[PDB]
């Protein structure tokens, strides 16, 4: 890192007002009929939202036993911003070590978790369920056939993307990036806290952030101070905040956190969904970080429409079987 | 005549557009989709019969797509 | 070594 983390952490620069603050039963269907999910938003209690989240002292430990002492979790170098990898027991042992004796600073921000003891435990936002593509869009008997808790793409029978499970000890920091396939995210504060840095996805900005990626200069430059306007906005525990598509963001975390949070596509903001898969691929994003199935989803969503709109299906006679029988359940 | 948002009827465009122009190596055609241009064209159809949506009426509070 | 989707990381 050729910049100084902590100035950027002080600093009043940011200044931004880009965040919404909501009341969770104002977050239904209709808002986003109305907005198009287009500003970020923070509720800063849960009320009416329709999450549900593990025991309050759930442990890193406790996660272990959920997703599998063996399961290999995908690790941040914070340092590098590189992927390492390690089992879910050792990850579990250096969150445990004691700050000193950790030799490294690593974070854990992506162990998704359906299909173990822990997906009944975390439920997303209602509106989210309401809106998600994987959810409505996707064929229902794939995404039921999952069996594999991992994110092993030969396996995988839908977008495994859902719902994460992030870990992240005192100083971990997370660098400006855009989430895969223009995915929104939201992002619950089961303890401890974190800082974003918020850039909205203006013509220019992206740009920038494309240039950015493209430079091999990423460690040496600090994005926001690139940008004509930055929020620099801190989540306290219990907060629940919702990112639009595109949004660049960077994550500070200022104490040891456990967040609970997911990724999800939606039909109110497509444009820039496709926007941001364009950058990815014109920055050679490798496929393990990008949004798994993406153009076939888009396929489903497009006969999903045709479909309910005027009841004309182009499904195969198979998979408008396999439909049916999920019907008549 | 039931009403979209136009957030909906520009993001189906967008996505009929993308879609149509990837080449064959790209498209991803999924395995349960039957033919691909035949929806094409369905899409197309139904946009145009749902561009005059009345933007108020559109704003029923639940989404058009949703399973039985 | 299965290759793996849906890895969230800055790129
Ligand atoms: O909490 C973090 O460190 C990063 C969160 C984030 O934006 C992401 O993982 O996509
Ligand atoms: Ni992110």
């Amino acid at each position: 890192r050729t910049f100084d983390l902590e100035e950027k952490l002080q600093t009043n620069k940011y200044n931004a007002n880009f965040v919404t603050f909501m009341e969770g039963k104002d977050f239904n269907v209709e808002y986003i009929q109305r907005g198009g999910l287009r500003d970020p938003l923070i509720f800063k209690n849960s009320d009416g939202l329709g999450i549900k989240m593990p025991d309050p002292d759930f442990t890193v430990n406790d996660v272990k036993m959920c997703v599998g002492s063996r399961r290999m979790v995908d690790v941040m170098d914070v340092n590098t911003q590189k992927g390492i990898e390690m089992t879910m027991a050792q990850w579990t042992r250096y969150y445990e070590t004691p700050e000193e004796e950790r030799e490294k600073l690593y974070n854990v921000i992506s162990l998704e978790f359906s299909h173990t003891r822990l997906e009944n435990m975390v439920q997303r936002p209602s509106t989210v369920d309401f809106i998600d593509w994987v959810d409505n869009m996707w064929p229902r008997h794939l995404k039921e056939s999952q069996t594999e808790s991992t994110n092993a793409i030969l396996e995988m029978q839908y977008p495994k993307v859902q719902k994460y499970c992030l870990m992240s000890v005192r100083g971990c920091y997370t660098d400006f990036h855009v989430d895969f396939g223009g995915t929104s995210v939201w992002y619950h504060i089961h303890q401890g806290g974190k800082v974003f840095w918020l850039i909205p996805p203006t013509a220019h900005n992206l740009e920038l952030y494309e240039n950015w990626l493209l430079s091999g200069k990423q460690g040496d430059i600090f994005l926001g101070d690139r940008v004509s306007d930055c929020q620099r906005i801190e989540l306290k525990q219990g907060y629940t905040f919702v990112i639009p598509s595109g949004w660049i963001h960077a994550v500070y975390t200022p104490t040891d956190t456990l967040v609970f949070g997911g990724n999800f596509l939606h039909s109110f903001n497509i444009p820039m969904q496709l926007k941001i898969y364009s950058i990815e691929d014109r920055t050679r994003v490798p496929n393990k970080f990008r949004y798994p199935f993406y153009y076939e989803m888009c396929w489903y969503v497009l006969e999903r429409y045709v479909y309910c709109i005027t009841n004309r299906s182009h499904l195969t006679k198979d998979f408008q079987k396999e439909s049916l029988s999920m019907d008549m359940e | 005549q039931v009403h979209l948002t136009h957030f909906e009827l520009e993001g189906l465009r967008c996505l009929v557009d993308k879609l149509e122009s990837l080449p064959l190596h790209k498209k991803c055609v999924p395995t349960g989709i039957e033919d691909e241009d035949a929806l094409i064209a369905d899409v197309k159809i139904l946009l145009e019969e749902l561009a005059s949506s009345d933007p108020k009426l559109a704003l029923t509070g639940v989404p058009i797509v949703q399973w039985p | 070594a299965p290759a793996t989707g849906g890895v969230k990381k800055p790129h």
